[PDB]
């Protein structure tokens, strides 16, 4: 019969912090009784560069791209060859975040064209009863309190139909006075956003106003920056005709890993941005954004 | 132990009230024991009473309703026997010794009767026999007035003390026995 | 041998009183003698759920048309990575949406509720399968229901049941992530810390809240955090009320006014529940809603109105309930400084009067009535498109039958709202308010202000038989009356009410209200008197209801009612007006057969008058006392025969009797006893009571020896037999088919020879003034005084022949004790100096013993004590026969 | 002392038994009384004589109307009964048919015979049943009768009454008339 | 009123009014013996009222008419619920007047030897008592017998007993042919729920079978078309069979109608005063003459 093998990370989350030490455990789990020639596990981070296909060029960019820059890999074994008991084993490892690797130990960060990743990698060298198991654990590092401190940045915008910049529709778009307003454009990577927004003129009814986020990723490549940019998030905040001369307040507890401080470097760039989208009953169109920049403490 | 005993009243045909001082002699809940001939013609008169006290021991007459209040009825209570009727349930009104014959019958020492209308108290040897003739005065043109009357009686041992009752107005008046187990 | 002639002792009776009396103690002046001395004020949502599900039904034909993913799942390619496996979790929320639907037009209201109750099963399942994510993708299934408020009148009813369900669903999920913050050891307490809340609990907590705050559309986001709010408890105690003020300014977002108002009214319940402070801040949603109703003028109301047509009169019931709840979240202990500045801003605002009806409905009595001067000014500015007014005074006559301010002001108030509303033509809206109103009409005002009401409302019925429709109505009101009104004599004075009644048609309602009428007066009526005029309405009411009578009506009701009646009939009382009272007994009869018991108790008042008539006149008997007399023994007498019940007429014939006695009318007497006799053959074998059969030989019997008590009493003709008839009617008697058992009717033979030796007497025992004794009229002497002794010893033989038949019957304790008991008869008076009469006692004693039945244990107590009584003078023949006696014996 | 006991009992025993005997004069007396009271008893007070009457009148009336509910009901029992009878010979006509139709299909003769026979069968019942209706129409016209008669009638009694109204006048009219002749005349 | 027909004789003697015994119904009596009675009977109620007017009839008619409407006056000093004057006075129905007449007559060794002491002193008493008694007796005889000799010869209580007797026993028969009548209808309640049952029952198969076999055969159609038109004559004669029993009912009412009118007997007094009105109008032409001439 086979067996199983089970990789713990003490801290629940799996999350590890900027001169840290890293802990973890390496579970054994079976029906029967278990004997190894060994167990070797590995810690590895990454960043992964993803250079846009059709903007570099298909095949160009996935020469340039940069597949997961090995941030750092220390390698260590942890059972000799052994013989355990069936329903649990547990022995211990630890890994140094310290550079055996590239880069200097960014935050695991689940981007599209950016990718920054933290993962271990196992093996348990069974007994010939069963073949040798590999096993892979993902986790996250989380960047150290920065150095420069938070303050939070209020910004303010005002919205009616001549307000708007290069809007083809600028015409099509009916009467309405607006102001909008984010009370720090500062914000933790982790926590949350608050906002206010004034409805306070409308010739027409709204179907959705739409609260939207637009995360922005970068790779490089020896002759260019390819520079694209993925949406997700949404809360529409209108069910029924907005009263006229009434502000409705902006929420967002910030997106738990597919967003980051605002992320530049010479390899490749990672940049936030709020966007705006209002589905009028009539439904004309109108769309605002602005680019954030975010911080962890 | 305080027992009652009062006649006949046919409340709602004869005599609708309780004399006003009877209504003021009223003790509820102290009667261990509240016994009546019957013939009062309205059991919500009864409820009244349970309302009073609620150990009631009954028998009927004429037009009492429950007519399955008892035919004959004892109770026997320290050294003494406690037999009740309603006359008209036994042999007639004054012959002194077929109402002693009624004794027999049950196996008793004494009876109270109520049907007379007169009040009553009568042995010549032993056990002995008594009637409260009408506390509401009942009609009946026998008796030129029925001076309503009742006895009530405690309880003790071989002995018993008896309060006895009489109506004259703002004038009540009252006797008192004992039974001597004698 | 020939019967042995029996020979009677004789008695002084005073001397037997001497020798048995108690000579009992008369007692003393003041001696002793036993006599001698949220807080539940806060109505819950069942209530108000239950009445509204009763009520908001609409007319539009329901349907259920929605995309579900019950069975199905995605499965295809998508371009995913751990980010979009964390989307794809939600994507599982999405796909019932994503999936294909089903489709329901024109649904009905239960179709609807059976539908709603299979997804109802479907989440019930998802939870108890932990399909929580599944469990979840149902509650956005909820959410979206909540979205759809196209049938708009049902709607309040949709959003009943999703809240509802989402309620449970907000428990079991609260439930939920307590057992994962729970080891199992024991439950943690309520007051727990949010850092008590273990790391994984939190974290599992925290991915549903993200998922919730990742909700796309408003309406589940919003709704369902109101509910995961109760999570904060795992998470912040301070973050639920961080919460409350955020979803205040979040509630801005719905311009939908049912859906916002109603969310504000789900946030009102959950918030009273939880802590007082949150009433604060609903206090400041309170001020969110001041704008909210400024929207409920605009342009969404307008334009939705527009877009279906529906009217406002019809769209106006549906928000009330939210109203409502949230007044009382609010007013519940609000102080009426608070409530009046609130009252500020909604009479800055404009067209409020749906919102005044709901303040007047939620806010404190003593607060609205001293205001309720205010109130006619303000509701004079209310539009009835803005609320009707009409029902503004309903609810606030609720709300004055609970209070009212100054009696001045309440008079100028009764002069506003009446005189208005006696201008509204539509009887049923009028009686409707009206009917409220009356109460409170009644705890103030008096017989004029009533009389007008009357008039007004009188007025207002003429399509009657909508009036008859309102009978309910009426019905209270009088109720009301009633209550209030504590003198039957101003009833009369108003008499308007008799007019009132004449509107009825209705025979059982005007019954109802006849026995309210008369257990109050049993209330307030505890003399008996006249009042001529209001006696007739009384009859006329008692002629309506005796005349109501079917033959056919319910036996015990029809007894009841009777018997209320016959009770009032004791209040009949003129005092000295003994010929008119007469008359008016003639009458009664006269009309009112109907029931045998009145019938009775009639009789009784006549007995009880005739009775205390001639006690009053004392021998002072006019030629007026006679008539009298003997029309009272006529009118008794006809009564008799149309009588049922025949035992009761046959005590009837001795009530005959003994009043014939108190006074002449002997003839009547024998009437009344050919007709007892002849109800002798009308006895049934077995008689039904109680549904039930009972012997009737007891209880004639039983009666018989009372009535032997008279018997010897009456004296009678020799133009007749003098009681010829007595023997005729023992003849009767013994002819009628009694059991073999019905040794009683011996029984009756011995009680007759106990007559039969008063009849002994020289002296009869107790007599009536002016009937004295029998004794004297015969004469007692042997020859006339033998027709009597050989009619007993005919008896006797009668006797001898059944009893020795007893001993062939093996009745032998029946024969025994029969025997014994008549010795002990004998006993009072049998002479055994006549040796024949001693050896009969001697045949008796001993026949008895012989078989061994007789209970000798008793006789020899007996006969010890027979020997005790023996030593008396006539007993010293008896000395000398119980001496004699030898006795056989069970002992 | 013995003698004047004696005598004393003696005294006693012969007042005793002619005060017996007085008991009997007086007893006759009594006797002799009593008829007399009878006799007296037996004409009883007008007084009373007009309750007695009151006591008929009554009678009359509740009599009267027991009789008329007596009849009514009598024969609206016989009502129900009669239309039960009908019930009767109802279903036993259809169970007998469907009986004898779950054989009646034996033979084109037979199919003929049968039709016939309901033919004839539904002919005779019709016949009764119009014999009853024409029974029901001259029921109708005994009505029509009886109802024009009792309208006639009640006009001639309010012609009547008319007519008392006009005979008053001419009374009112004499009186006048009289009035006039001492005024003018006298 | 047979009794009342009796208190024709019984009034009559209380008013000392003649009472030809030939006089057995109001029918017998004229207006006028009645109004003699009247003045009789209110000169003794209220003389003052009664003794205003002569018993001896007035031949004058406007006399009549005078002294009548008087009469009405009297009965305006009493709260008579009933409409007033000579019209009523000549021609009533005569339960109305027998009603009003009511209404009036509404308005007319040691020991041994103490015993021998107590013995006697009682026999003294009783000797006392018993002469006090003789007096009793012989003075009430005395009385008694003055009073035989006054005795008026009418009639004994027992007589109109009889009658009661005889009436009572009637109207109980009455009430006990009722009883089993109830019980009767009850029981045919009974049967016909029954019925309806079955009868449901049977056309329920006989519909089923008859359209079963009609499938097999246009014939058997026309078999099931002879059911449908015989059902019909059943459910048409049953509806006529309520009319019937219904519209006899209203005869009947019509029947009380016309014992109605025959109680007001207006036709024969309308006669009446029609010539009345005609020698009224004789009469007044007669004033009329001279009312001129004067």
């Amino acid at each position: 019969m086979g067996t199983a093998l089970d990789i713990k990370i003490k801290r629940a989350n799996k999350v590890y912090h900027a001169g840290e030490v890293l802990s973890g455990v390496v579970v054994i789990s079976s029906k029967d009784s278990v004997q190894h020639q060994g167990v070797s596990l590995t810690m590895e981070g990454t960043v992964n560069l993803q250079l846009s296909a059709k903007s570099v060029g298909v095949f160009e960019a996935f020469y340039n791209s940069v597949k997961p820059i090995q941030i750092i890999n220390s390698t260590i074994e942890m059972v000799k060859p052994g013989k355990f008991p069936s329903g649990k084993t547990e022995i211990p490892f630890e890994f140094p975040l310290h550079l055996k690797g590239n880069k200097v130990l960014y935050e695991t960060y689940h981007g599209v064209f950016v990718n920054i990743q933290y993962t271990l990698r196992c093996d348990m060298k069974r007994s010939l009863l069963a073949k040798d198991l590999t096993k892979t654990c993902e986790f996250i590092v989380h960047s150290a309190p920065q150095k420069g401190k938070f303050t939070p940045s209020p910004v303010d915008f005002t919205i009616t139909p001549e307000t708007l910049q290069n809007v083809k529709e600028r015409a099509l778009l009916p009467k309405f006075l607006l102001r909008g307003h984010l009370n720090s454009t500062n914000c933790v990577i982790t926590q949350p956003l608050t906002g206010e927004l004034v409805v306070e003129s409308s010739e027409a009814a709204i179907r959705s106003v739409e609260l939207q986020l637009v995360r922005v990723e970068t790779c490089g490549c020896a002759e260019g920056y390819a520079r694209d940019a993925t949406e997700i998030q949404n809360i529409q905040i209108a069910d029924g005709d907005v009263c006229r001369g009434l502000s409705v307040p902006i929420y967002m507890v910030f997106p738990r890993l597919f967003t980051c401080p605002t992320l530049e470097t010479t390899n490749f760039k990672v940049e936030f941005e709020v966007n705006i989208v209002v589905l009028l009953h009539p439904d004309h169109l109108i769309t605002e954004n602005f680019p954030l920049k975010l911080c962890r403490i | 132990m305080l027992v009652l005993v009062l006649g006949d009243l046919h409340i709602p045909h004869r005599c609708n009230s309780l004399p006003a001082k009877f209504k003021k002699l009223l003790v509820p809940g102290k009667i261990q024991h509240i016994l009546c001939t019957g013939n009062l013609c309205t059991k919500e008169s009864y409820d009244y009473l349970k309302t009073l006290a609620g150990d009631v021991h009954i028998v009927r007459g004429d037009f009492d309703e429950n007519l399955n209040y008892p035919e004959q009825k004892v109770v026997t209570v320290g050294q003494f026997k406690i037999g009740l009727i309603h006359g008209h349930q036994v042999i007639p009104w004054g012959d002194m010794a077929s109402l002693a014959l009624l004794q027999r019958q049950f196996d008793v020492d004494i009876l109270i009767s109520g049907h007379t209308h007169k009040f009553e108290a009568f042995e010549h040897e032993n056990k002995f026999y008594i009637n409260p003739g009408s506390a509401t005065g009942a009609y009946n043109a026998l008796e030129t007035n029925i001076i309503p009357s009742f006895v009530l009686m405690d309880i003790q041992a071989s002995t018993v003390v008896t309060y006895v009752y009489q109506l004259i107005g703002d004038d009540v008046k009252v006797e008192r026995i004992e039974y001597k187990k004698p | 041998m020939a019967v042995f002639p029996w020979h009677s002792r004789n008695r002084n009776y005073k001397a037997e009183f001497a020798s048995c009396r108690l000579e009992a103690v008369p007692l003393e002046f003041g001696d002793y003698h036993p006599l001698k001395p949220v807080g539940s004020d806060f109505e819950p949502w069942t209530n108000k759920r239950g009445e509204i599900l009763a009520r908001y039904t609409t007319t539009e034909k329901l349907s259920i048309n929605l995309f579900m993913g019950s069975e199905k799942g995605k499965a295809g390619t998508a371009t995913l990575a751990m980010s979009e496996k964390v989307r794809t979790r939600l994507e599982e929320l999405d796909d019932f949406e994503e999936g294909s639907q089903k489709e329901l037009l024109n649904l009905t209201q239960q179709d609807y509720v059976n539908r709603i109750e299979e997804l109802n099963q479907s989440l019930k399942d998802a939870w108890a399968s932990d399909q929580k994510v599944k469990a979840l993708k149902i509650v956005i299934q909820c959410s979206k229901l909540l979205s759809d408020t196209s049938v708009i009148q049902f709607y309040p009813s949709k959003f009943v049941l999703i809240t509802d369900i989402l309620d449970t669903f907000g428990k079991l999920v609260y439930e939920r992530i307590f057992s994962m913050c729970v080891d199992s050891r024991s439950v943690l307490p309520d007051h727990f810390s949010p850092e008590n809340a273990n790391d994984t609990a939190k974290e599992t907590c925290l991915n549903w809240f993200f998922k919730i705050a990742s909700i796309r559309e408003l309406i589940p986001r919003f709704y369902v955090e109101a509910s995961i709010l109760k999570c904060n408890k795992f998470l912040s105690k301070t973050g639920i009320s961080e919460c409350l003020p955020r979803l205040t300014c979040m509630i801005r977002g719905i311009g939908d006014p049912l859906v916002s108002v109603y969310a504000r009214a789900y946030l009102c319940r959950v918030g009273m529940e939880v802590a007082p402070h949150l009433k604060e801040t609903l206090n400041k949603n309170f001020f969110d809603f001041l704008l909210t109703f400024k929207q409920i003028h605009g342009d969404t109301v307008q334009n939705q109105l527009v877009v279906q047509g529906v009217e406002l009169p019809s769209y106006l019931p549906l928000y009330p309930p939210a109203m409502d709840w949230i007044f009382q979240c609010i007013s519940y202990h609000a102080p009426e400084a608070l409530l009046t500045e609130m009252m500020e801003r909604c009479k800055k605002l404009g067209n409020n009067a749906l919102l005044l009806n709901s303040v007047m409905s939620a806010f404190r009595a003593e607060f609205i009535a001293t205001r309720s001067m205010d109130f006619i000014g303000m509701i004079k500015e209310c539009d009835e498109s803005g609320f009707p007014k009409h029902l503004l005074f309903r609810s606030l006559g609720l709300n004055l039958a609970l209070a009212d301010p100054p009696e001045s002001d309440r008079l100028q108030i009764l002069n506003e709202a009446w005189k208005v509303i006696t201008k509204l033509k539509n009887p049923q809206d009028y009686i409707n308010c009206a009917e409220v109103w009356v109460e409170y009409t009644c705890k103030h005002f008096t017989k004029r202000e009533v009389n007008t009401v009357l008039a007004d409302v009188i007025k207002h019925m003429t399509p009657d038989r909508a009036f008859e429709d309102s009978y309910p109505q009426l019905q209270l009101i009088i109720k009301k009356v009633i209550a209030h009104f504590h003198d039957f004599s101003v009833l009369f004075s108003v008499e308007k009410f008799l007019p009132f009644l004449d509107m009825f048609q209705k025979e059982s309602v005007r019954v109802e209200v006849c026995k309210c009428i008369m257990d109050a007066f049993i209330k307030h009526q505890q003399e008996p008197t006249k009042d001529p005029v209001i006696l007739n309405a009384l009859l006329h009411v008692c002629k309506t209801m005796h005349d109501s009578v079917n033959a056919l009506t319910l036996e015990d009701e029809k007894r009841m009612l009777s018997y209320l009646i016959n009770g009032f009939i004791k209040m009949v009382s003129f005092g000295r007006d003994f010929e008119q009272q007469l008359s008016f007994y003639v009458e009664s009869r006269s009309m009112f057969c109907n029931l045998e018991p009145v019938l009775v108790q009639l009789i009784h008042s006549v007995n009880r008058l005739a009775m205390e008539t001639r006690k009053v006149m004392k021998g002072n008997h006019s030629r007026k006392t006679a008539a009298f007399v003997r029309a009272c023994v006529a009118y008794c007498f006809i009564t008799i025969p149309s009588l049922a019940g025949i035992f009761t007429r046959l005590n009837l014939y001795l009530h005959s009797g003994q009043v014939a006695l108190a006074n002449q009318c002997l003839s009547q007497a024998d009437a009344f006893f050919k007709a007892a006799i002849s109800l002798v053959p009308e006895v049934p074998k077995m008689i039904n009571i109680d549904g039930k059969m009972r012997p009737s030989e007891s209880f004639l019997l039983e009666f018989l020896c009372n009535f032997f008590s008279t018997l010897l009493i009456v004296p009678d003709h020799p133009e007749h037999g003098v009681l010829f008839l007595v023997r005729e009617l023992l003849n009767v008697i013994q002819d009628y088919t009694w059991e073999d058992n019905s040794d009683e009717k011996i029984r009756i033979y011995t009680c007759v020879l106990h007559l039969l030796s008063a009849m002994s007497q020289e002296t009869y025992l107790y007599h009536i003034d002016k009937v004295d004794s029998n004794d004297s009229l015969y004469g007692g002497d042997s020859k006339f005084l033998a027709e009597n002794n050989k009619l007993c010893e005919t008896v006797m033989a009668q006797i001898l022949e059944h009893l020795k038949t007893l001993a062939k019957d093996e009745a032998l304790k029946r024969q025994s004790s029969l025997g014994l008991s008549f010795f002990n008869s004998i006993l009072a008076h049998g002479d055994l100096r006549n040796n024949k009469l001693n050896q009969l006692s001697v045949n008796l004693w001993h026949l008895a013993q012989r078989h061994g039945c007789a209970d000798t244990r008793t006789m020899v107590k007996t006969l010890e004590y027979i020997k005790k009584q023996s030593k008396q003078p006539d007993m010293t023949h008896l000395t000398e026969l119980a001496l004699r006696l030898p006795l056989q014996t069970r002992t | 002392a013995m003698t004047h006991d004696e005598d004393l009992d003696r005294r006693y025993n012969m007042e005793k038994e002619k005060l017996y005997k007085i008991r009997l004069l007086q007893a006759r007396r009594n006797r002799e009384i009593a008829i007399l009271h009878r006799k007296i008893d037996e004409v009883p007070s007008r007084a009373e004589l007009i309750q007695y009457q009151k006591r008929f009148i009554e009678l009359y009336r509740q009599i009267s109307a027991v009789h008329k509910e007596t009849k009514q009901f009598f024969t609206l029992y016989n009502t129900l009964d009669d239309k039960k009878v009908y019930l009767e010979k109802e279903i036993s006509l259809l169970n007998s048919i469907h009986e004898n139709f779950s054989q009646a299909m034996a033979s084109p003769a037979a199919r003929d015979q049968f039709l016939r026979q309901m033919e004839q069968i539904v002919e005779g019942i019709k016949q009764s049943r119009m014999k009853m209706e024409k029974k029901k129409q001259e029921n109708k016209m005994r009505r029509d009768q009886l109802n024009d008669q009792y309208l006639e009638l009640l006009e001639k009694q309010r012609l009547y009454f008319k007519t008392v109204k006009e005979f008053k006048e001419e009374g009112r009219k004499n009186e006048m008339l009289l009035s006039k002749v001492k005024a003018k005349a006298s | 009123m047979e009794e009342a027909d009796r208190i024709l004789i019984h009034s009559l003697r209380q008013a000392g009014t003649a009472v030809p015994p030939d006089v057995q119904t109001l029918r017998a009596f004229t207006t006028e013996l009645v109004v003699e009675a009247v003045v009789r009977c209110l000169r003794v109620i209220n003389p003052a009222v009664g003794s205003g007017l002569s018993p001896l009839l007035p031949l004058a008619m406007s006399a009549r008419f005078r002294l009548a409407m008087s009469l009405a006056q009297a009965c305006m000093d009493l709260g008579y619920p009933l409409e007033l004057g000579y019209q009523n006075f000549l021609y009533p129905s005569e339960p109305d007047l027998r009603d009003l007449l009511l209404f009036l007559a509404e308005r007319l060794r040691e020991l041994e030897s103490s015993r021998r002491l107590a013995e006697i002193q009682e026999l003294h008493q009783s000797v006392r008592a018993a002469a006090e008694e003789a007096r009793r007796k012989e003075e009430v005889y005395k009385q008694l017998m003055s009073e035989l000799e006054t005795l008026p010869r009418d009639v004994s209580r027992l007589a109109y007993t009889q009658r009661i007797l005889e009436i009572v026993g009637n109207i109980r028969k009455q009430k006990e042919e009722i009883t089993k009548i109830l019980s009767d209808t009850k029981e045919l309640q009974k049967e016909i729920n029954s019925l309806s049952g079955k009868l449901d029952r049977t056309f329920a198969v006989t519909d089923e079978l008859v359209f079963k076999d009609a499938k097999k055969d246009d014939a058997v159609r026309k078999a099931y078309k002879y059911l449908a038109a015989l059902h019909e004559n059943c459910s048409q004669l049953i509806q006529t069979i309520e009319d019937t029993g219904t519209i006899m009912r209203e005869v009947r009412d019509l029947e009380e109608q016309i014992e109605t009118e025959l109680g007001k007997k207006t036709l024969s007094n309308l006669e009446k005063i029609r010539e009345d009105y005609r020698a009224l109008r004789q009469e007044n032409a007669g004033l009329l003459g001279r009312v001129r001439e004067a």
